């Protein structure tokens, strides 16, 4: 039991590592989506022309 | 003589009508006769319409 609990805590820390990497990756994706939202709101401007839209 | 000056004034009224622009888009020629929308809020549909006739 003692030896198994030691190895199990090692596995639990491995799981925390995986979750932490993935969760940190999703933050930059959120950030870029916010930027695209601003660009889309800026497209709704009756003074833009086709070059500005491009 | 009176009519010659009237004709020159009508020519300048027409020139102002066709020449006025915002950069390169014309304003008094009929392109805003059905207005253009500017989104003035954060959500879709929150916008104001600007209408100018020729």
């Amino acid at each position: 039991q003692v030896r198994g609990l030691e190895v199990g805590m090692r596995n639990a820390n491995d799981a925390i590592s995986i979750a932490q990497i993935a969760e940190g990756a999703m933050q930059e994706q959120t950030n870029m989506l916010q930027r695209m939202r601003d660009l889309t709101v800026q497209s709704e401007n009756g003074a833009n022309s086709s070059a500005d839209l491009s | 003589a009176l009519k010659a000056e009237m004709d020159q004034l009508a020519n300048e009224i027409d020139e102002i009508g066709k020449t006025t622009a915002f950069g390169t888009t014309k304003l008094l020629a009929g392109g805003f006769s059905a207005g253009k929308n500017f989104q003035v809020g954060a959500q879709d549909g929150e916008d104001i319409k600007v209408t100018v006739k020729a």
